[PDB]
Order: structure tokens, then sequence, then C-alpha cells
């Protein structure tokens, strides 16, 4: 009765997808703004009464993710694409890394969330119409989550998970 | 290379990098409690944790 999923966390520089992902394993956020090279975890939770094991993994940005970004995207199953909605730059990356990924798994639909983190903070440089019109074009949901009050992170990993389960 | 590959217990895993003359432990340190592991109670399997770190450039170890 144990079903694994492989989930992969892709996104910017400093967009919080290592705060994301501690604040799930451990339920404790990080004040300290650590660069992350590659770091994989393990949990083993309930969705929907179905016990599950996830791996997520914490890829990195820049020249290092630009070399040994197509090795990791041929083994995960679900990407939690990332983008902080405290600058711009990051959300317009967020094309170039589904075009990388679709080129990958030479596929037009693979599993896939949007997620605008930092929503905890006020003056949001990209507003939430904006990116709902871009999820809605790839067909993916769209979460807003705070890394720092864990609002809506457990609601995103599990909606990544369901869009595995059903697809 | 400047980078350096660790496993870890649970199927979990962690990449450090690290510079000219660094300790083991000094150098991964973050890591462990990261993925939450003190490195008193950890074990590298072996070595030492007075091992340079520049010095497993290439290599894997694995942690318990
Ligand atoms: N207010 C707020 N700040 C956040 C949130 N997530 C991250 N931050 C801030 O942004 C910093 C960078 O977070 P981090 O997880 O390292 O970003 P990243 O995308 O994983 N970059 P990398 O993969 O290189 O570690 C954090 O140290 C924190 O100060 C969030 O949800 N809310
Ligand atoms: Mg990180």
């Amino acid at each position: 009765p144990m079903t694994e999923y492989k989930l992969v966390v892709v996104g910017a520089v400093g967009v919080g997808k290592s705060a994301l992902t501690i604040q799930l394993i451990q339920n404790h956020f990080v004040d300290e703004y650590d660069p992350t090279i590659e770091d994989s975890y393990r949990k083993q939770v309930v969705i929907d009464g179905e016990t599950c094991l996830l791996d997520i993994l914490d890829t990195a940005g820049q020249e290092e993710y630009s070399a040994m970004r197509d090795q990791y995207m041929r083994t995960g199953e679900g990407f939690l694409c990332v983008f902080a909605i405290n600058n711009t730059k990051s959300f317009e990356d967020i094309h170039q890394y589904r075009e990388q990924i679709k080129r990958v798994k030479d596929s037009d639909d693979v599993p896939m969330v949007l997620v605008g983190n930092k929503c905890d903070l006020a003056a949001r440089t990209v507003e939430s119409r904006q990116a709902q019109d871009l999820a809605r074009s790839y067909g993916i949901p769209y979460i807003e989550t705070s890394a720092k009050t864990r609002q809506g992170v457990e609601d995103a990993f599990y909606t990544l998970v369901r869009e595995i389960r059903q697809h | 290379s400047n980078t350096i590959r660790v496993l870890l217990p649970n199927h979990e895993r962690t990449v450090v990098k690290v510079r000219n003359g660094m300790s083991l432990h000094d150098s991964l340190m973050k890591a462990l409690k990261r993925h939450g592991l003190q490195p008193e109670s950890s074990a590298v399997f072996r070595l030492d944790w007075n091992t340079d770190a520049a010095s497993l450039i290439g290599e894997e170890l694995q942690v318990d």
C-alpha cells in the first residue's frame, strides 16, 4: 500500500525553494539565506487516505544549475516551479524552466504547479492575476505560498502529488 | 571541481562546496543541521572529522 512520488523544486536563485522545503520537513523557517546546491529530502505523509513516500529535490540556480539541470529533470516525475512575488525577474524565468522541462520529458503535459512564494510581504511586484493567466496557459494549478507563515505550503506540495496521481 | 557530493540516510543526500584547507566537520556542518543531524551523533563511512575537505574532492561518502 506504498506509493512513492519524486518531486523536483526548480526556480530562481532567491525565491525560497529551500525555505518552502525546510518548512514542510522541519516545520521551521530559516531566516538566514544560505545558497543550496543539491539536496534531497524524504518524508512519508498521508494524502487523501493513502500513505505516500515523497522524495523532494532542492535544485540550485545560475551556472551550477545551467549545466546539470538536464539530468534531474529526467528523473523527477513532478516539478514544483517556484517564483517569489517580490522580484519580477524570477517570474519571467518561469517560461524558460518549463520549456527545458518539456524538452527533457518530450511531452506537453507534465505534472507541474505554479507557486508564488513570499506571499507574506506587502508591495508585491507580481500581481496574482498575472500568475493565474500563466498557469492557465500551461494547464497547471496556481498556489500562493509563504515559507515563513507556512501559508498554503502543505496545499502546494499535496497539489503537485495529486497532479501526478491523477496524471 | 570545488563540489563534493554526500549521501545521507533515509535515501537523502546533499552537495556541499569546499575551500582550500577546510575541515570535514566545519565544511558541511550547516548541511547536517539543515537535513536534521548532529555531527556528534553522525558517523562518516570511514574517515575522521579532522580530515581536509579539499583532500576528498571527487569522492562520495555516506553518513549514519
Ligand atoms: N517573507 C518571506 N521570506 C521568504 C520566504 N521564503 C524565503 N524567504 C527569504 O528569502 C531567503 C532565501 O530563501 P531560500 O530558500 O534560500 O531561496 P532559494 O530559492 O531556495 N535559493 P537557493 O536554492 O540557492 O537556496 C530566505 O533566507 C528568507 O529570508 C517566504 O515565504 N516569505
Ligand atoms: Mg535553497
